[PDB]
């Protein structure tokens, strides 16, 4: 519902607070939860982690025993780590990352896949995925033969790699925004002398964005074509709906993406053609930027000598009521 | 009679409604298309019209155009207040930082609003006496009421009357002209008083 | 390691969502199903009405939250001229993660997991087939490394997620066990055996199916790495043979202490249900216990005990 | 002597076992072997007990312990206050259904806090200081007090440390003879009068 | 293209003054004898100016110009309070005129006509000064000349007729006037 | 199978409290006769019972017994302080004395104490005065609880000293001044 979901979490208080020092404790505990090899953690090995963290901003040493209690126990509460009582365990406990848990960690230490011939091998499995799943739906078969050679392949892998070529974007929304500060501070330093790096940084995001957009519009229809023809197979056994609804989602999220593919770069020379408008307004006619570093010692120097600018004033005309 | 440009200055379409804006001390930006493109082939004739109320029209070296009434004008005159200047002022910094490409020209009342607080005596801004919120607040209120008068001056384009997103134009410059010509501020200001650009507070 | 929070420190990374905010976030999440800054805002409209506040700060709050999940990086902002505010919105990866956790659906299914179990041994025996026949670099790229990675690893990762939220399921149970015993004391004895019953028959069926696939697809996964480990050039062909096998170990083990440490807390409760209840079946003994402890000083009174006298040593 | 006692006495588990109940350690189904020998040899084992003038006691909830008459050959011992008070938290939580998830391991803290909570903190001090209200040094040594007596009972068995540390625990059934006042549904005082007379208890005085 | 006899407007020397205090809403009577001669002169070619501003160049039936903005205008606009409306009511009446006038009668002839009920909410020595404001506008519209120097202590122009009641019947000028101030 | 005269010894009257006073440290000599003779008689087997703890049940040279724990005794173990070896050493000095066979055997808090200073570094004999003179009384207490001494009273005044003292004698061959190696022994 709308106003529904609102209660729901008001009723089960559903919340999430991670200060610096807590999301780098969570943080810290991935990253060894990460080479986990010998078995879950431990209320020693969380504390002996707390420890660590604890150091790491320079404070007192006695309190840790219960803030690093306090901590853990509201890491539990807030659903982002597990506890289970473990006698053989140090501290007789094990703790395991939620999924939420997992969810938080893997963005911050989780390394970023960017790769266009990742997203080309992505497309082609789906495309065999899809491909056999669309003939095997046509080719009709009893009950397991569509649960396990139509449905299951485009719920548990189809569905999957989209989701993933899906987030891939989404990561590389987050690079352009990346790129965004490169170019911002690449200026703010060196003026007019980053007018060459910017460009490059702005050139080379372009072509990054063109050759993604390309991959997902060759392979958008073949793929597309492919859910349909299962969209049709089932146009006859009519009670099979749990394989339509998947279709339909399937191809959404694929038009979702590519839709989307189409518009950053949209987006982009948005921004491409502002970053020129203003090297063009800001640089130029600034080549060393003496006019406006003055400009703003002039912003605070202001009152020890206050001055206006005259602007002219016609009185308005006068009317009866 | 008349000199044939003057004519078919005053006689164009765009005219009434560039003369009252230029008479309500408006600056006609590149954004105005029509209305820049205009003023800037009858620039001369209309100089030599708005002369005969005493009364400059003025190009800048960044190309936007505005009236500066001299002493004898027809045309009253007036000047900023500390507030405006100030806001002037922050309007031109943000106008050539780097920092804010991403806006891609959309800045907000906010980031103006703090842009302000974060390069100005808080203290002395207040000053128009304390800290109390009864004050805090009339700084906010008159921030953006210095806000939308710039905005009818033409040095910012609102992004809907009542939204609070706005883009900046070449006119806020004029806020620089104290240091334009490198120097002291004493001395920068006794030459805008002097050329009728600026006046005293 | 401890650079971790050197990094975390400066690019200040923190995450501040009370219920307030996040009714918002998975409101906007749950709409996303591009996004203006119009919609945005129509968006935290709504959820400010739920809580039933103030009408002349809505507007300045709500472009201040967003900004908020700018910051946090749970949201990433577009300018967009024409779009309804100028601007355009979209759910990032750490957006999408804390959403999806409040609202994807559960898959705790035996059906569901076999499935998946099934599709995985196909792939990883085709990426067998072939990694021992064997070929060029797009070969074993695309018929090796391809469907181990962006197929397989995706896979278990997914079987991973359920494992997790059975361990959140497996703490729920617990805490209505608490709840249950503890208002009706007697009375939900058979209630509570049913849910420790039904919960042991869950975890028992993902382990036993699981289980039960493991050999085959650790041998397909053995064949792979036959072939990876000469030569000295398919070493990323190897390196995530190495990884798979290593993920899948850590899910049939926990799966398998998951169990022993259930069928430790089943047996506790029992115990708890013999020692506890069937000998108080009015619970009165722990009231009186407890009125016993703060009426105590009136009257005190201790047990005695044997206390042999130790054995007095030399030196 | 009977065969069976000779048989109790010569197994390998006696002598320790012995020295333990000597001890005042009180035995629980946690200590497998031995309350396996206990319950094997009961009616010897008592018989053998009852020389010292002392008496093998089985509880109702199924712990052993040794029970000295007035005439014991084998000195006797009264826990304190704060035992008590500490024993009777420790039966408590015990009981405690809110406490399940904890498959009866606790912590220094847990029961600390339990304590107080129960407790009248303004007279639990007077326990560790003549007159001291809050001061802060004291409710240290209220602390150290308290942490004393979990060792001391854990000496008697009545609970088990988890590791190498004393910080966590886990409690036994011996714990309900804290509650031995209160079993037999009557008068509280009237309990401990039964109690006093069969000297499972002694009534502390000042 | 733009007719000649424009330009001749245009470029006589009174224009930038005059189109000033034309478009300020002040009305050129008799007095400014060069101006109202200009406007005479002109009329309507100044009256085809004015109207690419969707203003009329209109001309009272007393003499006295003025101009009068359409909701159309391309000149800003501005309304006179309601009681700068009653003070231009009464100036006209006012206007047994044969005698300059003082803020003294202006304030009574104005006490007296006007409800003591009304009267009161348009300032809801309280009104001797929304009074001495309202006239230094009315004076700035041609409507009053001070004379002296800012004392109130004026002369009334005949522009003030635009404030005058509707003598359609053939009535009386004064009661007519003072009808409408009731 | 335990042996016939174990079991008759564990049932003998006199077991329970000499067992309890064996496991406390307790030194059993001759001015306790029956229990002593009731060692003398089983002493054979209740050393083999005894063992079963990990300790040794032991007739000194001298003649008295007790039971000497291993380092895996099973028996909880305590331990004297320097102080109470101190004193016994010191108790031991006296028994040697001459005067001590025309005293009945019999000698006084302040004796002691005086023996005490004369041959312990008084300076070391601080690290545990009036007060010192005190906590003497402490381990004469304990050394009694031991059975190296007797109480002529409630009090402590004057006390009886055993035979069983020796357990704090040095290592002497016949021909060895017992004094003077006791006294080197307290002295080092």
């Amino acid at each position: 519902t709308v106003p529904e979901l609102v209660a729901w979490a008001r009723k089960n208080d559903f919340s999430i607070s991670l200060p610096v020092d807590r999301l780098s404790f969570l943080l810290a505990v991935a990253t060894l939860n990460g080479e986990r090899l010998d078995g879950e953690m431990s209320e020693g090995e969380l504390v002996d982690a707390f420890r660590h963290v604890s150091d790491a901003f320079e404070q007192t040493s006695e309190t840790i025993g219960v803030r690093a209690n306090n901590a853990i126990n509201d890491m539990v509460r807030q659903r982002l780590l597990n506890r289970f009582t473990s006698e053989q365990a140090e501290g007789n406990a094990i703790y395991r990352l939620t999924p939420l848990g997992i969810g938080i960690t893997d963005y911050y230490i989780r390394q970023r896949e960017f790769s266009t011939l990742r997203l080309s091998m992505q497309l082609s499995i789906v495309a065999g995925e899809l491909k056999r799943a669309a003939d095997a739906a046509e080719e009709g078969g009893d009950e397991f033969h569509w649960h396990r050679n139509v449905y299951a392949p485009l719920k548990y892998s189809v569905a999957e790699i989209f989701d993933s070529i899906d987030l891939t974007q989404r990561l590389m929304d987050e690079q352009q925004q990346q790129v965004k500060d490169d170019i911002a501070q690449l200026l703010n330093k060196d003026w007019r002398a980053a007018i060459s790096s910017c460009e490059l940084l702005l050139s080379e995001t372009s072509g990054t964005l063109r050759e993604l957009q390309d991959t997902l519009e060759a392979a958008g229809d073949k793929l597309q074509a492919n859910l349909l023809r299962i969209q049709d197979a089932t146009m006859t056994h009519d009670d099979l709906h749990f394989v339509d609804r998947l279709v339909f989602d399937l191809q959404s999220k694929l038009d979702r993406i590519i839709s989307w593919g189409q518009q950053s770069i949209d987006l982009w020379i948005g921004y491409d053609r502002h970053v020129h408008k203003f090297i063009r307004t800001a640089i130029d006619m600034d080549k060393n930027r003496v006019f406006a570093q003055r400009l703003r010692q002039s912003v605070q120097t202001y009152f020890d000598e206050p001055w206006a600018l005259t602007y002219a004033n016609a009185d308005r005309l006068l009317d009866m009521r | 009679v008349m000199p044939v440009k003057l004519a078919q200055a005053l006689a164009n379409p765009l005219f009434p409604a560039l003369d009252s804006a230029l008479r309500s001390g408006r600056h006609i930006g590149l954004d105005e298309l029509d209305n820049h493109a205009f003023l800037m082939d009858f620039q001369e004739y209309l100089e030599e019209f708005y002369a005969r109320y005493n009364v400059e029209l003025i190009r800048a070296p960044e190309g936007f155009f505005y009236l500066r009434p001299r002493s004898t004008t027809l045309i009253p005159r007036s000047v900023l207040s500390e507030l405006d200047m100030m806001v002037g002022k922050i309007l031109c910094y943000l106008y050539l930082s780097p920092e804010r490409l991403a806006n891609e020209g959309i800045f907000t009342q906010q980031e103006l609003y703090d842009e302000l607080l974060t390069l100005a005596d808080e203290a002395k801004l207040l000053k128009l006496s304390t800290g109390s919120d009864v004050d805090r607040q009339k700084l906010q209120e008159k921030v953006r009421s210095s806000l939308n008068r710039l905005r009818r001056l033409g040095m910012v384009w609102f992004m809907g009357h009542d939204s609070s997103k706005f883009r900046i134009t070449e006119s806020v410059f004029r806020f620089g002209a104290d240091v334009r010509a490198g120097d002291d501020p004493r001395e920068a200001q006794r030459r805008l008083i002097r050329d009728g650009e600026a006046m005293p507070i």
